[PDB]
């Protein structure tokens, strides 16, 4: 009814605050959604996203979506998490 | 130091297809594109789930007004 791809999705923001998206998947309404292929977004299982220190520099690794998945882009950047 | 600007947890991807109920709403945020990659507003219904919306759209702009 309020749609299956229109909830809040985590995200993480590098040195310049700019947010990226954590993963390319995720349970919405009891439905799953999936962000478009090319989005950039941060290679992190969720379970690792949800119990991180809010503000600490982490070295997050980047890739790009992909059929739900974020591809490794084997480049790394560090990344932090808000409150 | 210790950085004071606020970053937000979640962004939106994509927003709601028509209207929501005034009957169902009970608050909103607003996630700014100087930090996310596309500005929208989140409403928060009587239930605790959260819907991502068009600035843009009228009846948006009507009910956090409303909210107030």
């Amino acid at each position: 009814d309020y749609g299956t791809d229109t909830c809040p999705f985590p995200v993480l923001a590098n040195k310049t605050n700019k947010a990226k998206f954590v993963g390319c998947h995720q349970k919405c309404n009891g439905g799953d959604q999936k962000l478009t292929d090319g989005t950039a977004c941060y290679v992190v299982e969720r379970k690792v996203w949800d119990r991180m220190t809010p503000m600490l520099w982490y070295e997050c690794p980047l890739g790009e979506c992909k059929n739900g998945v974020c591809e490794d882009l084997r480049k790394k950047e560090d990344c932090r998490k808000g409150n | 130091q210790p950085d004071s600007v606020s970053i937000p947890i979640t962004c939106c991807f994509n927003v709601i297809n028509k209207k929501i109920p005034k009957q169902r709403l009970e608050s909103y945020r607003r996630t700014t594109s100087s930090h996310c990659p596309r500005e929208a507003v989140i409403f928060k219904t009587k239930l605790d789930k959260e819907i991502c919306a068009d600035p843009t759209q009228k009846w948006v702009q009507d009910f956090m007004k409303h909210l107030d």
